[PDB]
């Protein structure tokens, strides 16, 4: 074979950093095969907005964006067009029109720790709402007093971002869960990309 | 920009750093109850400690908000806990001394022990050896001795420690806004803001003081009748006017009368339903009592339990090297963990226990949404409440036999259902008057009213014109007889039990005409109603989100406390006792007493 997409890379990566700043993964030019994804670990959810997942082959795209992160069982309903929430709205907020796959498989095997897991971090406390599509990594001093908060925190100044505390003893709906969003763009050029 | 915009971040704030505060510090305490080391207490404490002065820390933060300023009824609720200012007001030697007196109130209690007069041969303790004569043995003189030696042992130990408890205490109310600390008690069922739906601190005294008034003729007749039986077990030692002994009742306190069931069981021909040789004869265990409870919470329409909880969850004492607390108790750890540590073993009572348990389990899991200060029971009597309600559907014979631990060729009689409703009497109704009676005593106490110098003469002359119970050898003021119970020396507010009390047979008659019953409330099984299950989930889900009376609204059509469902379940046992004591003099006199 001449090329594979690096779908076994996008999953399977041991860490998914955070979803206050979600990795963004640019894939093109490659041979898309889906039996590496398909044959990873039964799903929790799997919905497909753009295309059914068998003429998703039979649909040529040049662009295709990955995006992974780790969320909350409950926050995944969150991660869906047209829906209002903390996640949705200060994370990551896909497109209403946006026509993509949302993967999302189990992870607490893995990514908890009895100890707590305070790597992975979401943001509660946002100025507004993000545009679709938007990484926001600045953090500083939010100000939700009227005073200055001078560059310091405490009385009315927090800070933006609060950890996730993953343990293997969580029930469902707490525990943490990987999330692979695939975004597919098409724009009037060649894409040469096919099989 | 203003002050419910700037108060709804920090609430949220505090719920998620709560939300994990809260579960290591219970996390903690769930692996020092399951296995006892030195390693174990220190995390606990150390998970205590933080727990603590996290909450210190935000309710200092919280009074920068006014009350005034907030109008969403709940973000208003959720400030009102933050700034209840469990931190101490007064002073700090004040709080020292306070903690002083608790801890030497509640070591004094656990530590109490009697001997025999200079004589160190035999020193029983009052859980082991105490109440165990109490509860079994038929010497009036030994009773007498042992009730005289606890109350001399407690009482002349704790009367100056409760008395400047109460002046600490009253104090500290007057700190905060309350007026005395039965206003401080009393102000858990206080709702204010919500016109149309309001309950006031005054109203709860005259609620129960009707409650009361209506409950007196059934008592009355339970007290004739136990009366008449006592009059037949000692023969000169009870009075046909006089007041029942208190020594006699059962236990050390006379909280509960079943005690006295076997001496004063009506028909002693007919067992009452036994399901212990069944269970062993289809070999149950633990693990399958467990899941024929969930299977009828399933039918009731709640939800299932977690592969988590099934996992986690500890329903069998290790035992060998592991000791742990044998104590049932379901643990709402959070965050999807929902625990039962319950050393389970194969008998009817640990059947309704599991059951009991599971029904704190579901209310857990039905109030998970709301934020962490509103995870909890509408007010103190609703958690048991909803854990009593499921014991007494699962026992019916009716449920026994759809489960298959009776034969189906049973029929059931008359003296069956009698026995059953008279020891359900004697657990359920004697507890009322006496509860009662010790809450009032205790908020007359803290508000002032019985002076120091007539504490505990006002106390026994209330007891016998409410409770009926009489001392056997008369107490001065230098005894301080309340201090003896567990509850009063620990000061754990004690009108939940009488709340409790009402709120199950009032969901109990809610939910049995929501289950198309027809007959008696008695044999009322809610096994695959789902229509029931649905209106209590109605309650269930709310949490303390909505005031108590709205939670009592939707689930009974009613917006206060009833006591016609217990006079309704109790109606059959009501004809019986009418039956029984028509040639009895029904009530008592408070001339008549042991001494002469
Ligand atoms: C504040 O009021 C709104 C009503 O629009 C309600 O949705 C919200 O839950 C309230 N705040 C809290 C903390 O419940
Ligand atoms: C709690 O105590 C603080 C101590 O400074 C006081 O300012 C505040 O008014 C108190 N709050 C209540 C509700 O009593
Ligand atoms: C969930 O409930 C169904 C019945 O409603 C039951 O068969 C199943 O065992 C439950 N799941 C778990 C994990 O107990
Ligand atoms: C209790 O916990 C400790 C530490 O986790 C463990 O070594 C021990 O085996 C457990 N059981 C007992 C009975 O100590
Ligand atoms: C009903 O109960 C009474 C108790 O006084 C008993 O005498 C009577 O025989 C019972 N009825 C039947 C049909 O057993
Ligand atoms: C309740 O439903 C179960 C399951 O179908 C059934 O076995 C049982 O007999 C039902 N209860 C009664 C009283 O029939
Ligand atoms: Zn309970």
């Amino acid at each position: 074979i001449t090329n594979l997409c690096p779908f076994h890379e996008v999953f399977n990566a041991t860490t998914f950093a955070s979803v206050y700043a979600w990795n963004r993964k640019r894939i093109s030019n490659c041979v898309a095969d889906y039996s590496v994804i398909y044959n990873f670990a039964p799903f929790f959810a799997f919905k497909c907005y753009g295309v059914s997942p068998t003429k998703l082959n039979d649909l040529c795209f040049t662009n295709v964006y990955a995006d992974s992160f780790v969320i909350r069982g409950n926050e995944v309903s969150q991660i869906a067009p047209g829906q209002t929430g903390n996640i949705a709205d200060y994370n990551y907020k896909l497109p209403d029109d946006f026509t993509g796959c949302v993967i999302a498989w189990n992870s607490n095997k893995l990514d908890s720790k009895p100890s707590g897991n305070y790597n992975y971090r979401y943001r509660l406390l946002r100025k507004s709402k993000l545009k679709p599509f938007e990484r926001d990594i600045s953090t500083e001093i939010y100000q939700a007093g009227n005073k200055p908060c001078n560059g310091v925190a405490g009385p009315n100044c927090y800070s933006p971002l609060q950890s996730y505390g993953f343990r293997p003893t969580y029930g469902v709906g707490h525990q943490p869960y990987r999330v692979v969003v695939l975004s597919f763009e098409l724009l009037h050029a060649p894409a040469t990309v096919c099989g | 920009s203003t002050i419910e915009e700037q108060a709804k971040t920090f609430l949220d704030k505090f719920n998620h750093e709560a939300e994990d505060l809260f579960y290591q510090s219970s996390l903690a305490s769930w692996n020092y109850n399951t296995n006892i080391t030195e390693e174990n207490v220190q995390n606990m404490n150390n998970a205590g400690d933080k727990w603590s002065a996290f909450l210190k820390e935000q309710s200092t933060l919280a009074q920068m908000y006014p009350l005034q300023e907030i109008q969403n009824l709940t973000v208003k609720l959720q400030l009102q806990a933050l700034q209840q200012n469990g931190s101490s007001v007064l002073s700090e030697d004040k709080s020292k001394r306070l903690n002083t007196i608790l801890n030497t109130m509640s070591t004094i209690y656990s530590t109490g022990k009697v001997c025999n007069p200079d004589n160190p041969q035999e020193c029983l303790l009052l859980e082991p050896g105490l109440n165990e004569i109490m509860a079994n043995s038929l010497d009036y003189n030994e009773r007498l001795w042992a009730w005289e030696s606890w109350r001399s042992e407690v009482g002349k130990q704790l009367r100056p420690l409760y008395e400047e408890y109460v002046v600490l205490k009253n104090e500290m109310a007057r700190a905060n806004h309350y007026e005395d600390y039965g206003d401080y008690w009393r102000g858990d069922y206080e709702v204010n803001g919500v016109d149309g739906y309001d309950y006031s601190r005054g109203q709860l005294i005259e609620d129960v003081e009707h409650t009361f008034e209506e409950i007196k003729p059934l008592y009355e007749h339970l007290h004739a009748y136990v009366r008449a039986k006592l009059m037949n077990a000692y023969p000169s030692y009870i009075s046909p006017i006089g007041c029942l002994p208190a020594h006699l009742l059962g236990d050390m306190w006379g909280r509960f009368w079943t005690n006295l069931y076997s001496l004063t069981v009506p028909f002693g021909q007919k067992p009452n339903i036994d399901v212990t040789d069944a269970m062993v004869d289809q070999a149950w265990d633990a693990q399958r009592i467990f899941k024929e409870a969930e299977k009828f919470f399933v039918s009731v329409g709640l939800p299932n339990m977690t592969q988590g909880f099934w996992e986690n969850s500890m329903l069998t004492d290790p035992g060998n090297v592991q000791k742990a607390v044998c104590h049932p108790t379901a643990w709402d750890l959070g965050k999807g963990d929902f625990r039962i540590l319950m050393c389970t073993k194969v008998t009817m009572d640990d059947f309704l226990t599991a059951h009991h348990e599971m029904g704190h389990i579901q209310y857990d899991m039905a109030y998970a949404a709301q934020p962490f200060l509103l995870r909890n029971g509408a007010n103190e009597g609703f958690h048991e409440a909803v854990g009593e309600i499921m014991s007494l559907s699962a026992a019916t014979p009716k449920h026994l036999k759809s489960i298959g631990l009776l034969s189906p060729d049973f029929q059931e009689d008359n003296e069956t259902e009698i026995n059953f409703l008279l020891k359900q009497a004697l657990t359920i109704v004697g507890t009322l008057p006496f509860t009662y009676m010790l809450e009032k005593w205790r908020w007359m106490v803290f508000k002032g009213e019985i002076p120091k110098d007539q504490w505990m003469k006002k106390w026994w002359e209330m007891k016998r014109e409410i409770v009926g119970v009489v001392e056997p050898v008369p107490h001065d003021e230098t005894y301080c007889d309340p201090a003896s119970l567990f509850h009063v020396s620990n000061d754990y507010s004690f009108i939940r039990y009488y709340t409790r009390t009402l709120y199950q047979f009032q969901f109990q008659e809610a939910l049995c005409q929501a289950a198309k019953h027809e007959g008696p409330l008695h044999k009322c099984d809610i096994s695959n109603s789902t229509e029931a299950g649905q209106k209590l989930f109605n309650m269930l889900r709310l949490g303390k989100s909505e005031p108590w009376t709205l939670a009592l609204e939707n689930v009974v059509g009613a917006k206060n406390m009833n006591v016609r469902p217990l006079l309704n379940y109790f109606e059959p046992l009501f004809t019986w006792l009418k039956d029984q004591n028509k040639n009895s003099f029904v009530g008592w006199s408070t001339d008549w007493s042991p001494y002469a």
